[PDB]
């Protein structure tokens, strides 16, 4: 998962 | 008084949805790059052409010109058009997004829609959705008659004020998904607030599985959706 | 299976309780002034949210720290007997926060007590502000229509008069705009209307009001919209217990 | 009117  | 009241969204035009998708940005931003949000782009390209939109995207413009598109549209007449539909995919804080070079806030983008800059919208639904960080809290799990200038908006947050927002690298952002998803099932039927409820819900279950960063194993994310609108708004068959 | 149509459930013993902060006037420093109509409103809505089954608590003119105080007491009280827990301030306001009698007070301090992993026996339940204060010094002018864990963040829906940058109206005797039309559409509609749907009248009557008689000539034909913002999951009625 |  990654972020914004 | 008729409390079933809906939008008359019976125009020759169900409207424009503009896209606004950031994949990538000015080194000195320091900002990495956002993958999956082609995925996301792709899919409400998808949903929102469904529901009759003519869906208009562009792929990381600097402020200036996405400025500029933006103002341009707020003039040209929307008198033939049911409503209105702005997506903005890319990182963000605070109460900003980021374009390729620099950031906007969003009230800049929000107020040339406002009743006394763009007339032919007055009366009409104004639908903004952001994908971006709101702040860098990351959520946690527990366990269970004249018209206001400022009507007629609905902003619809991928997440509550503060938060974090999260984004797969294949299949793109956990609330865009969600998003999609629904008005696939949906949209063209339910209530659209009742339907932002629905993403509400599919959102909050889901959990940070996998991460480079093990501290965010487990954590968690809300949308929020801000309404001022006043009737029901549905995107039936046109 | 994903139901489209789930409904919070709202079957405990008890409504919950609604905690009402009236504040009618400020330290004298604070240079701000009496806001006159506003126990009609703090009245009206004691009566509104009696009848939805709610045990209503009312404060008037505390203290910042006398404020947080009772407020951090219901946050650690059960709330398991309890379907829902609503929370409304009355009070002068700007940017994010609201005035208790000495000191203003930004309105997340308030809502973070309420938060799940703060605030446990209230985790999957809805979670209800509701805020008559200003917003901002913009004054809106009139235009012609042409097993799954939950997020601590979860089911909160926050019930502003306003939308964000913008005052807010009240009348000297009658109360403020937005709760006179909350309680008027509570009064008709708030055991059987699905609450957001509700909140949506709310925003349609408040925004048929304009400013007709005003002591500053310039806000004559002025206007209002109010704002909901919506992290709940579920479909929320106060149908009779 | 006034305002809050
Ligand atoms: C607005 O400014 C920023 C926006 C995004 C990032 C950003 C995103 C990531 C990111 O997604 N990193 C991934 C690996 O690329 C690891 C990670 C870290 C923290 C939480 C999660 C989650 N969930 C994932 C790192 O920085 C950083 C910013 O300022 C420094
Ligand atoms: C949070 O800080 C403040 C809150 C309220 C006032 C405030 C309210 C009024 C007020 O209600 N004035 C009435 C006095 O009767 C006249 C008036 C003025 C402006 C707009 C309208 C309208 N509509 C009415 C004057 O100051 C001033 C504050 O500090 C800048």
């Amino acid at each position: 998962v990654e972020i914004x | 008084f008729d409390p079933a009241e809906k939008y008359k969204m019976d125009h020759r035009r169900r409207g424009i949805a503009l896209i606004f998708n950031h994949e990538r940005f000015f080194w000195h931003l320091t900002l990495p790059e956002r993958r999956g949000t082609c995925a996301d782009r792709d899919n409400l390209t998808r949903r929102f052409s469904d529901l009759g939109f003519e869906v208009k995207c562009f792929n990381d413009l600097k402020a200036e010109e996405l400025l500029l598109k933006i103002h341009e549209v707020s003039t040209v007449s929307h008198a033939d058009a049911d409503c209105f539909v702005c997506v903005f995919l890319s990182h963000g804080e605070g109460n900003h997004i980021y374009a390729y070079d620099a950031k906007i806030e969003i009230q800049t983008l929000t107020g040339l829609f406002k009743g006394d800059k763009c007339h032919s919208l007055v009366g009409k639904p104004k639908i903004f959705i952001i994908q971006a960080c709101r702040g860098n809290q990351h959520d946690v799990p527990v366990i269970p008659y004249t018209l206001p200038a400022g009507a007629d908006f609905l902003m619809c947050y991928s997440v509550a004020e503060g938060y974090y927002s999260h984004r797969e690298t294949v299949n793109g952002s956990w609330y865009i998904q969600d998003l999609c998803e629904m008005l696939g099932k949906y949209g063209s039927s339910l209530e659209f607030t009742e339907l932002l409820t629905l993403v509400n819900r599919k959102v909050s279950q889901r959990r940070v599985d996998f991460c480079k960063d093990p501290s965010a194993i487990g954590k968690k994310q809300v949308p929020c959706f801000a309404s001022m609108l006043t009737k029901k708004l549905h995107f039936f068959p046109k």
